[PDB]
Parts: C-alpha cells; sequence; structure tokens
C-alpha cells in the first residue's frame, strides 16, 4: 500500500493530489455530477410551500440563462434532508434535496481544495499566503450558502445555482435587508474596485517596462482579500435579521413633518420591491359585471 | 504641458462637490434635503441632479436659466452639470497627462489605455444615459445614496442584470480582483522566483501561467475590457435596449399556473417595480 | 507654484470645517 | 512665544464664553438686557474673539522689534 | 522631542489631541448635556 | 530666522479668524440666505 | 435504508483513510 | 526587524472599527 501513498504525496505527479486531494476529489466529482443531473432533469421543485411549483431544469422548458437548480422547499425548512429520510426518490426530487446534497458536498470540496493548496505549498518549500488569499472566496461562499440559510431559518431562501436565480436572490436580499446601505457591502465593493485598479495599474507598469515591490505586491494582494472577508462577515450578520443603516425619516421640521432624503427614496424603492404592485386606495374598479 | 490643463478643472470640480454636499439643497429639484446644512449625514448628502423643468439645458451661470444670480443658480441645480462637466474635462485631461508622460519617457502608453476604461464608464453613466433619457432629472445623483437609487431605478426599468454587457462587466471586475489577489499572493509566496509558482500552479491548477508578462497583461486587460463592455451596454440602453427577453417563456408561464421560472419572477419584480411608481 | 498648490486647498478647508463644526451645534 | 500663548488663551476663553452662552439662555428669552440673551451673548463672544486677536497682535507689534 | 521608532510623527499630533482636543471636547459636551433643562 | 517668525505670525493671524468666520457665517442667518437652503421652520 | 448504510460506510472509510494517511505523512 | 510605518497606520485603521462598535454599544446601553 505504501506505493499508493508515495504516489499520493508525490510532488512529481502531472496533476497534484496530496492527502487532502484524497477527500477533495470524491466530493467535488459527486457535487459536479449531481449538480449536472439536477440542472438537466429535475422535476418542478415547489419552493414556498404553496400551490406554485417552480421549475428550474432544462428539460422542463428553460434555457441556459433561465436554468437554475431550485433551492429546497419551505416544507423542508432548515431540517437535514438526505435521501434515506425521503420515503421515496420522487419526494426527494420534488423537495429540492439535490440542492442540499450539492451545497454540502461542494462546501466540503472547497474546504479540501484549500487544504490541498496549503499542503502542496508547504511541500514545495514556500510560505503559504496562497491559502490566505483563497480563504476569501471560501468565506464568501460559506456565508452566502450556509450561514445565510441558517440565519434566515430555512434553506428555501438560499441562492439558487443559476444565473437568474442569483439575480432574484440578490434583489430579494436587497429588498429584505438593504445590503447596499450596510457598510460591509461597501467594504467589499471598495475591495473589488481596488483590486481591479491595482490590477490595471500593475499590468500597465509591467508591460510598459517589458524587455518596494515586495510590500507593493503584498498590499496589492491583501486589499481585495480583506474586502471579501468584510463583505462575507456582513452577509453573515445580515443572516440573523441585521440590516444596514436606516436613515429614513431622520430629518424633521419645526412642526414634525418628515423632509425626506435619498435614503428615504432607497427605503421606498425597497418597499416597492418587496411588494410587486401598487398600494391601497388606488381606485379599483368598483362595479364588475 | 497638459498637466496644467486638468489641475484647475479637477480642483474646481472637487470644490463644487464639496460646496454642494454641505450648502445647497434639493428642495426645488427633488423635494429632499441633500446637504449637511439641513441635517444630512455623509451617506445621505448628494449633489442632486437638476429638476425636470428645463430638459437638457445645461443651466449656465451666464445662461438665462439663472441670469447671473448665484442663489438661483444653486436652486435650479446647475451645480450638478457644473461638477459633472468639470470632472469629465479634468478626467480627459488626466488621460492626456498620462499620454504625455508616456511620450516624454518614451515607452508605450499603457497607463492611458488602461485608464480609458474609467473615462468610458463616466461618460456613459453620467452623460450619455441622461442624454438618451428625457432630461437630467433621471440622471444619477452625485451621492452614495443617489448612486444606489439610480442602480435600483435602472434595474426596475431595464432589467440591467439580464443584459449581457453588465454580465460580462461583472465577470471582468471579479476576474480583475481575483488576478490581483492571486498575483500578490504568489509574489509574497515565492518571496525571478517564477519556477516555483509555475510548478505550484501546474500541479494545482493544471493550466498554469506561461509567463509573468502574460499574467500581467491579463490582469491589465480583464477589468478594462469589462468596464468598456459595461459602458457600451449602457450606451446601447440609451439607443437600443440590448436585453434578450425570452417572450416564449413569458407566454408559457402567463396562462400556466403550474409553470414558473426565475426569469418569470424577475419579470414579475420588474413590472411590479414599474407599477409601484404609478 | 507650490504656494498656490497648497493655499488653494488650505484656505477654503478651514472655513468649511469651521462651518461644519458650527452646524454640528445649530441643529435643534 | 508670548503671542502664541496669548492667542491660545483667548481662543480657550472664547470657547468657554460660547459654552456659557449655549447653556445659560437656552430657555425663555427676554430683551430687557441685550447682553443676557442667547443671540446677544453669542455676538458678545464673537466680538470678544476678534478683539482678543486685535489686542494681542497690536501688543506684539509694539513689543517686537523690527520684523517689518 | 523625537524618537527612532517608525512613524515618529504620530505622537506629535496624537498626544496633543488626547491632551487638549479630546479633553476639551468631552468636557464641553458633558457640560452641555448635564445642564440641558427639562426632560428629566 | 526672521523668515520663520513671519511665517508663524502670518499663520497665526489667519487660521483662527478663518475658522471663526466660517462659524459666524453658518451660525447667523447667512448660510440659509446666500445658498437658498431653507431654514427648518419654513418647511411645509 | 441500504443506501443510507452504503453512504455511511463510504464516508466513514474515506475520512478514516484521510486521517490515517495524514498522521503517517511520509515526507 | 523593527515595524514599518505602514504597519502602524494599518493598525490605526483597524482600531477604527472597535471605536465605532464601542460607540454603538454605549449608545445602545444609554437607552
Ligand atoms: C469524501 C467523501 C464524502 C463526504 C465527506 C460526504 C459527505 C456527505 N454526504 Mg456524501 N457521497 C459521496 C462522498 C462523500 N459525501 C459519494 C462519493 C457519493 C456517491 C455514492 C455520495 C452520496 C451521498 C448521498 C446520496 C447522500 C450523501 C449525503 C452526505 C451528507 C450526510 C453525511 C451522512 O450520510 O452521514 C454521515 C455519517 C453519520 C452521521 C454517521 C454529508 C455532507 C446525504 C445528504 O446530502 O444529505 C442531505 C445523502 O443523502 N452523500
Ligand atoms: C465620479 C465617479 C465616481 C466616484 C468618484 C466614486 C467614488 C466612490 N464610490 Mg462609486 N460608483 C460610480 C462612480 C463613482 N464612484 C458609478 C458610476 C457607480 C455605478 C452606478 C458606482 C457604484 C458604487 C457602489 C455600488 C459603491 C461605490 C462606492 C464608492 C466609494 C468607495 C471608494 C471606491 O469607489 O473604491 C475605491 C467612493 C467614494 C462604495 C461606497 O458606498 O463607499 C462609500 C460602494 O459601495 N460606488
Ligand atoms: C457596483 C455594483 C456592485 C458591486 C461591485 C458589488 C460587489 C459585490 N457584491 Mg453586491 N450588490 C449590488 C451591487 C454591487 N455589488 C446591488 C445593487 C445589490 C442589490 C441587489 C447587491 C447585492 C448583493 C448581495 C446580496 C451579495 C452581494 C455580494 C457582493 C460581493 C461578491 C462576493 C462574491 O461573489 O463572493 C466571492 C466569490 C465566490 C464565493 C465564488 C466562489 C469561489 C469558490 C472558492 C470557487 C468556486 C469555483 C466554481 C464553483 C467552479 C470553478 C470554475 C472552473 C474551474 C470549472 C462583491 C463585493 C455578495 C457578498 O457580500 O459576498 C459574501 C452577496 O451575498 N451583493
Ligand atoms: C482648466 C480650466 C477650465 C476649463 C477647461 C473650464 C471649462 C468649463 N467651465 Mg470653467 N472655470 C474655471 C476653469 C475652467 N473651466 C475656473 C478657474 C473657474 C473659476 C472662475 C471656472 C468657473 C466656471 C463656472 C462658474 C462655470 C464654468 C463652466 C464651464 C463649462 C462651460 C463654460 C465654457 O467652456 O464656455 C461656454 C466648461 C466645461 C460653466 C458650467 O459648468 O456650466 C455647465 C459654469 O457655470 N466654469
Ligand atoms: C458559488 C459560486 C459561484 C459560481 C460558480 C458563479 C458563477 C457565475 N456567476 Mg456568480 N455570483 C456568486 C457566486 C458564484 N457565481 C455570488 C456569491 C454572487 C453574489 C450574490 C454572484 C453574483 C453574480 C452576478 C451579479 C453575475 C454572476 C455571473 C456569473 C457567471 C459568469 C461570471 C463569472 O463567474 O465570471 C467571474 C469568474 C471567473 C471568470 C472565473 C471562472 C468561472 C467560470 C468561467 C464560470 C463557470 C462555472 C460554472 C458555474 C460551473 C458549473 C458546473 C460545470 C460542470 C458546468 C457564472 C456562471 C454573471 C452572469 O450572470 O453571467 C452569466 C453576473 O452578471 N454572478
Ligand atoms: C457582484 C455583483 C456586481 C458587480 C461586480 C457589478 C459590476 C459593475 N456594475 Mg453592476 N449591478 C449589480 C451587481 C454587480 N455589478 C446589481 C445586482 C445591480 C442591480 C441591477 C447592478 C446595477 C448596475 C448599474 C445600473 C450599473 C452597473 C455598473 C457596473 C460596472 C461599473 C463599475 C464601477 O462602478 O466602476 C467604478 C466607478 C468608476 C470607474 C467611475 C469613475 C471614477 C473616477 C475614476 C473618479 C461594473 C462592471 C454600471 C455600468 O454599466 O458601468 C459602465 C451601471 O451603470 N451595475
Ligand atoms: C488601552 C490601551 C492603550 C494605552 C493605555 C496606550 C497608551 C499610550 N499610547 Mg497607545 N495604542 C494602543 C493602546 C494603548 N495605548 C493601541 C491598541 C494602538 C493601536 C491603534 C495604539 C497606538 C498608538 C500610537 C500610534 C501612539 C500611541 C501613543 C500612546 C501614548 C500617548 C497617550 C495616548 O494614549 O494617546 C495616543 C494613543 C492613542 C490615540 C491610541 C488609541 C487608543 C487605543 C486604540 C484604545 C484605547 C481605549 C481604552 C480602552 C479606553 C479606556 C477608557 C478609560 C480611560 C475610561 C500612551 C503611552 C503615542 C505615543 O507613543 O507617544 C509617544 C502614539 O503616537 N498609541
Ligand atoms: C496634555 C498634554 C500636554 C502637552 C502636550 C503640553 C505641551 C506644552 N506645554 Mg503644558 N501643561 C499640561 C499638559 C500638556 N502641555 C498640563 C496638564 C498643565 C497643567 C499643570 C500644563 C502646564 C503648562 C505650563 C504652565 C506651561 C506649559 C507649556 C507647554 C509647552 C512647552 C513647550 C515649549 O517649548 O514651549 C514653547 C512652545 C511653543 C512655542 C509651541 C506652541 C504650540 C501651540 C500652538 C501652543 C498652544 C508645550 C506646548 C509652557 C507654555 O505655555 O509654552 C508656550 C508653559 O509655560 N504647560
Ligand atoms: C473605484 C473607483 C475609482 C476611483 C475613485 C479612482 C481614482 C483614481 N484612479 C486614478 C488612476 C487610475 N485608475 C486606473 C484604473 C482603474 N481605476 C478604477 C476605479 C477608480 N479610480 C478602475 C475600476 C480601474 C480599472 C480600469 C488607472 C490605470 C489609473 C492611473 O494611472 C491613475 C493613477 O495613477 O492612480 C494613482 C486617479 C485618477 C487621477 C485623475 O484622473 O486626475 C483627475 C482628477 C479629477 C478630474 C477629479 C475627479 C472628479 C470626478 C471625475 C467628478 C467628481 C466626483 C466627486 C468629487 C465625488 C463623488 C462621490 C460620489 C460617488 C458619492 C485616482 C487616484
Ligand atoms: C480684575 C477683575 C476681577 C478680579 C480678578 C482678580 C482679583 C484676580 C484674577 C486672577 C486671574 C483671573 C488669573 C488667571 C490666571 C490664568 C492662568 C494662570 C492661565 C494659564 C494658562 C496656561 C499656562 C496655558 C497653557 C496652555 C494653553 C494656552 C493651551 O491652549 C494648551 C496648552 C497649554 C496647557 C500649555 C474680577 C472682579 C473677577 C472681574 C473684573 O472684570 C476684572
Ligand atoms: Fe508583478
Amino acid at each position: 500500500w505504501e506505493q499508493f501513498c508515495q504516489w499520493v504525496t508525490s510532488t512529481n505527479n502531472r496533476i497534484y493530489v496530496g492527502w487532502f486531494g484524497t477527500l477533495m476529489i470524491p466530493t467535488l466529482l459527486t457535487a459536479t455530477t449531481c449538480f449536472i443531473i439536477a440542472f438537466i432533469a429535475a422535476p418542478p421543485v415547489d419552493i414556498d410551500g404553496i400551490r406554485e411549483p417552480v421549475a428550474g431544469s432544462l428539460l422542463y422548458g428553460n434555457n441556459i440563462i433561465s436554468g437554475a437548480v431550485v433551492p429546497s422547499s419551505n416544507a423542508i425548512g432548515l431540517h437535514f434532508y438526505p435521501i434515506w429520510e425521503a420515503a421515496s426518490l420522487d419526494e426527494w426530487l420534488y423537495n429540492g434535496g439535490p440542492y442540499q446534497l450539492v451545497v454540502f458536498h461542494f462546501l466540503i470540496g472547497i474546504f479540501c481544495y484549500m487544504g490541498r493548496q496549503w499542503e502542496l505549498s508547504y511541500r514545495l518549500g514556500m510560505r503559504p499566503w496562497i491559502c490566505v488569499a483563497y480563504s476569501a472566496p471560501v468565506s464568501a461562499a460559506t456565508a452566502v450558502f450556509l450561514i445565510y440559510p441558517i440565519g434566515q431559518g430555512s434553506f428555501s431562501d438560499g441562492m439558487p445555482l443559476g444565473i437568474s436565480g442569483t439575480f432574484n436572490f440578490m434583489i430579494v436580499f436587497q429588498a429584505e435587508h438593504n445590503i447596499l446601505m450596510h457598510p460591509f457591502h461597501m467594504l467589499g465593493v471598495a475591495g473589488v474596485f481596488g483590486g481591479s485598479l491595482f490590477s490595471a495599474m500593475h499590468g500597465s507598469l509591467v508591460t510598459s517596462s517589458l524587455v518596494n515591490s515586495r510590500s507593493l505586491h503584498f498590499f496589492l494582494g491583501a486589499w481585495p482579500v480583506i474586502g471579501i472577508w468584510f463583505t462575507a462577515m456582513g452577509v453573515s450578520t445580515m443572516a440573523f435579521n441585521l440590516n444596514g443603516f436606516n436613515f429614513n425619516q431622520s430629518i424633521l421640521d419645526s412642526q414634525g413633518r418628515v423632509i425626506g432624503t435619498w435614503a428615504d427614496v432607497l427605503n421606498r424603492a425597497n418597499i416597492g420591491f418587496e411588494v410587486m404592485h401598487e398600494r391601497n386606495a388606488h381606485n379599483f374598479p368598483l362595479d364588475l359585471a | 504641458w497638459s498637466g496644467l490643463l486638468l489641475f484647475p478643472c479637477a480642483f474646481m470640480a472637487l470644490g463644487g462637490w464639496l460646496t454642494g454636499t454641505t450648502f445647497v439643497t434639493s428642495w426645488y429639484t427633488h423635494g429632499l434635503a441633500s446637504s449637511y446644512l439641513e441635517g444630512a449625514n455623509f451617506l445621505t448628502v448628494a449633489v442632486s441632479s437638476p429638476a425636470d423643468a428645463f430638459g437638457h439645458s445645461l443651466l449656465f451661470l451666464w445662461g438665462p436659466e439663472a441670469q447671473g444670480n448665484l442663489t438661483r443658480w444653486f436652486q435650479i441645480g446647475g451645480l450638478w452639470p457644473f461638477v459633472a462637466l468639470h470632472g469629465a474635462f479634468g478626467l480627459i485631461g488626466f488621460m492626456l497627462r498620462q499620454f504625455e508622460i508616456s511620450r516624454l519617457v518614451g515607452i508605450r502608453p499603457y497607463n492611458a489605455i488602461a485608464f480609458s476604461g474609467p473615462i468610458a464608464v463616466f461618460v456613459s453613466v453620467f452623460l450619455m444615459y441622461p442624454l438618451g433619457q428625457s432630461s437630467w432629472f433621471f440622471a444619477p445623483s452625485f451621492g452614495v445614496a443617489g448612486i444606489f437609487r439610480f442602480i435600483l431605478f435602472l434595474q426596475g426599468f431595464h432589467n440591467w442584470t439580464l443584459n449581457p454587457f453588465h454580465m460580462m462587466g461583472v465577470a471582468g471586475i471579479l476576474g480583475g480582483a481575483l488576478l490581483c489577489a492571486i498575483h500578490g499572493a504568489t509574489v509574497e509566496n515565492t518571496l525571478y522566483s517564477m519556477v516555483t509558482a509555475n510548478r505550484f500552479w501546474s500541479q494545482i491548477f493544471g493550466i498554469a501561467f506561461s509567463n509573468k508578462r502574460w499574467l500581467h497583461f491579463f490582469m491589465l486587460f480583464v477589468p478594462v475590457t469589462g468596464l468598456w463592455m459595461s459602458s457600451v451596454g449602457i450606451v446601447g440602453l440609451a439607443l437600443n435596449l440590448r436585453a434578450y427577453d425570452f417572450v416564449s417563456q413569458e407566454l408559457r408561464a402567463a396562462e400556466d399556473p403550474e409553470f414558473e421560472t426565475f426569469y418569470t419572477k424577475n419579470i414579475l419584480l420588474n413590472e411590479g417595480m414599474r407599477a409601484w411608481m404609478a | 507654484v507650490r504656494w498656490l498648490a497648497v493655499h488653494t486647498l488650505a484656505v477654503p478647508s478651514v472655513f468649511f470645517v469651521g462651518a461644519i463644526a458650527a452646524m454640528q451645534f445649530i441643529q435643534r | 512665544g508670548g503671542l502664541i500663548g496669548a492667542l491660545a488663551l483667548i481662543l480657550v476663553a472664547t470657547a468657554a464664553l460660547s459654552s456659557y452662552g449655549l447653556v445659560t439662555f437656552q430657555g425663555e428669552q427676554g430683551s430687557g438686557d441685550t447682553l443676557q440673551t442667547a443671540d446677544g451673548w453669542s455676538q458678545f463672544a464673537a466680538g470678544f474673539f476678534v478683539g482678543g486677536m486685535g489686542g494681542a497682535f497690536v501688543a506684539y507689534f509694539l513689543l517686537e522689534n523690527l520684523s517689518v | 522631542m523625537d524618537g527612532s521608532y517608525a512613524a515618529s510623527y504620530l505622537p506629535w499630533i496624537l498626544i496633543p489631541m488626547v491632551g487638549w482636543l479630546f479633553p476639551a471636547v468631552t468636557m464641553g459636551l458633558l457640560f452641555i448635556h448635564i445642564e440641558s433643562e427639562g426632560e428629566g | 530666522i526672521v523668515t520663520s517668525i513671519r511665517y508663524w505670525v502670518i499663520h497665526s493671524i489667519t487660521i483662527p479668524m478663518l475658522f471663526i468666520a466660517g462659524w459666524l457665517f453658518v451660525s447667523t442667518g447667512l448660510a440659509y440666505d446666500a445658498f437658498g437652503t431653507p431654514r427648518p421652520d419654513e418647511y411645509f | 435504508l441500504t443506501l443510507k448504510i452504503a453512504v455511511y460506510i463510504v464516508v466513514g472509510l474515506f475520512i478514516s483513510l484521510f486521517i490515517f494517511g495524514f498522521l503517517s505523512s511520509d515526507p | 526587524m523593527a515595524l514599518s510605518d505602514t504597519q502602524i497606520l494599518a493598525a490605526l485603521v483597524v482600531a477604527l472599527l472597535p471605536a465605532f462598535l464601542a460607540f454603538r454599544l454605549s449608545t445602545e446601553l444609554y437607552k
């Protein structure tokens, strides 16, 4: 058996494995397989516990953009729902259990990807800042995929594994939490903007010279990581019904009537999003035949 | 040379923004308090866009829209065109400044071609979109909250997320951030010293980097290209809305209560958001 | 020159910060 | 050094005067005495500041040799 | 006064603020608050 | 020498009077009047 | 329930193999 | 080796956050 371990820990393999890879590869492969199957042929997954089934599979009439692996059902709630707890396969398919399986095995896989990165980095004789950098996307994924469902108390409102699902999740998140006014999404925005700025500037400087750098590269790589850490922490805080600043109706007059600010308009837009229609006393047709 | 052609204009734009954020009010342009004087905070203050009473007129100081007066010139909201126009002039001035610095040194201008992205973003978001719109009242405000309000308005009226150009711009921004972080991390890891990182990525990622100049070019190119495509998409929105709307799914879902797609729910959100403001 | 380059920013900033300092009290 | 000390002292004096005016006449206002009112006391404090600067600077100009 | 530690200019401004600016500001605000009439 | 003395004197005359000028400008009814910003009492 | 048992043994053997290999790291 | 001034400035920037959190906690406790 020792030859197998010698190959596993070998720093000569064409694609490195390491001891973390021995657990990374099965989880990632399982996640990819079940995600592909659920994307292609999943049945309509009812998502809100009412008689409004939602379909997110290609075979059920969706294109690439509109396709999305539907989150679990509100009937599930936050409960662990493996296949053996399903009395048959059809209920598990119709209750969004594929989503839970995908997310769990994928989170294990990305953690093991971190482990593999560090293991190769130290076996190659290098100080491992690459995992310090890679922790930021992992932290963001955990915050938006595991921490938020637990904080909200259900897996239904998790981000669907689809392009349109991402947009719907983001808009509903803004409506219910006002993430834009929360300082940590601004920290994340500043982090990614600074990352792009430093990328452009550093590339221009290097290419213009094509024929303090230490700390320069250090801060260059450190700014976006800190930003992503901060925005992941902000999302995790938002999970337990914490929101951004509410500056609405914070300015009055001598008598007591609200003056109104741009934050008031932001609040009005959020309320408009959270109810997709008009308000009351807008002259419904009184008489119908 | 041109390094003195942007300094006065940039300084005037900064001074105008500072004056607006603390003294002028948006009562007669938006019915809101948008400066420190009324009681607003740092996030709330904004140089609000002009009112919907003139159209595309720039509200010049010597123009008859204010007749040389200053209190009127501030109440009409000409400070927004003042700030935006001076900022754009100074920004193109810095474009030429990087151009002339590169010419003086004698190396190929690559800081200018990279800086071109922000120029396109500014001229598209703040100038071309209101030009394509009815008037400046729908132009974005110069404020933290005004920017968010403009973003939500564009989502409600255009489904900007579904646009291919904003999608590829998001991809470019995130790729630029990822490349920045990965380059910094690998440099502080090997701290030449390229063979170690190349082997590490060949064994980890398989598709490692051929050369450090190639990686530097890629991190130069991804975010600028993303910004350029996003600006082009906004400009298109001004002219021809480039949103691929799958009306087949819309009709399939309208009369079938047993069918629904996240695109259909996005359309629901957009149309309800439209109906929300009458 | 450097004199203008510094004073054009310094001479309004103190005025403005004093203004904001007073506004931090003028609020009822 | 004397000028700097005098200017700092007069500045702190004006701050104390303004604080006293803020905390004293914030209730009912009368005009029997224009010094014993919020606006009157604020004007008194401002004029006191400018007079302090003027007097300190004229004293320095008298005492200090040359420097002209 | 000066020292050989990094960022030697920080005490030059930080110490006066914590010695003059901060105490003056906090005592002013406290005096204003403890004297505001009504709303007992 | 004397140049530093004049520098200090010139920077002592102007900074306090500028700060107090700003304080006076916004404390009285000047900031609202000049900039058109309404006072809180007039608001309807 | 046979699927539950199979998954249990599979994941248990995987984690046991990983921890056993990590504790006897040859390099 | 000794610290760098950038480290000191970064430490001050980091310490800004507990100041804001402490102000919020004190204002909450005042109620
Ligand atoms: C100018 C506009 C602007 C900008 C720049 C941003 C920027 C950002 N927003 Mg934001 N937002 C905006 C407007 C904006 N926002 C508006 C208007 C709204 C209201 C609708 C929101 C609502 C919003 C929400 C609700 C959330 C964000 C989040 C974020 C952050 C993204 C973090 C991320 O993707 O995780 C990092 C990247 C990942 C997690 C990707 C996974 C990486 C793993 C490790 C690898 C996976 C590999 C893959 C599976 C396969 C490999 C490919 C190949 C090898 C095969 C980022 C800072 C998110 C956030 O804060 O993050 C926590 C978030 O949850 N925003
Ligand atoms: C869980 C991880 C994850 C993954 C895999 C994706 C993947 C994607 N996002 Mg996304 N996103 C995430 C988290 C994630 N997102 C989070 C947390 C947020 C904030 C809430 C967003 C917000 C967001 C927005 C706002 C937008 C996207 C878009 C996209 C798409 C193209 C842009 C892109 O990724 O380029 C940046 C990254 C790279 C260039 C690295 C390589 C990534 C590869 C090329 C993507 C393919 C991975 C694929 C999904 C794997 C599927 C399984 C495979 C077997 C096929 C892509 C499908 C855009 C879109 O709709 O375009 C279609 C878009 O506009 N995302
Ligand atoms: C409670 C811990 C503590 C204490 C007693 C001190 C004490 C001191 N610091 Mg110091 N410092 C601290 C923490 C602390 N430091 C931390 C955590 C940082 C990192 C941000 C610094 C950064 C720092 C710098 C950069 C400098 C000092 C300097 C000084 C000296 C000048 C006086 C002063 O504090 O004002 C200046 C110090 C500050 C403004 C630090 C901010 C206060 C810290 C961050 C938190 C304190 C909160 C505290 C618990 C409140 C308790 C309230 C209680 C009294 C009721 C003095 C010996 C100066 C010096 O060495 O001069 C020679 C100087 O230049 N400090
Ligand atoms: C996140 C936002 C953002 C900001 C704030 C910013 C700012 C800056 N980047 C610069 C450079 C660059 N930016 C680059 C790439 C990028 N920069 C980006 C994003 C930004 N870049 C992105 C995304 C990229 C990737 C393409 C490069 C390649 C460079 C440079 O070479 C250059 C540099 O060397 O940086 C150190 C400088 C521009 C100097 C100039 O033009 O003088 C003129 C200044 C003027 C005209 C004043 C601006 C006034 C503006 C236009 C209008 C007024 C705005 C208000 C005052 C503020 C409103 C705030 C509201 C949003 C609330 C400045 C430090
Ligand atoms: C004459 C007169 C009156 C009677 C007064 C009598 C009999 C005595 C008064 C004595 C007084 C008021 C003495 C005041 C002394 C003030 C001192 C000692 C001030 C010292 C200040 C220092 C050393 C300041 C140092 C600093 C400054 C200026 C800073 O800003 C910070 C740094 C530092 C601490 C060094 C009354 C009847 C009260 C009123 C009438 O109108 C006028
Ligand atoms: Fe580099």
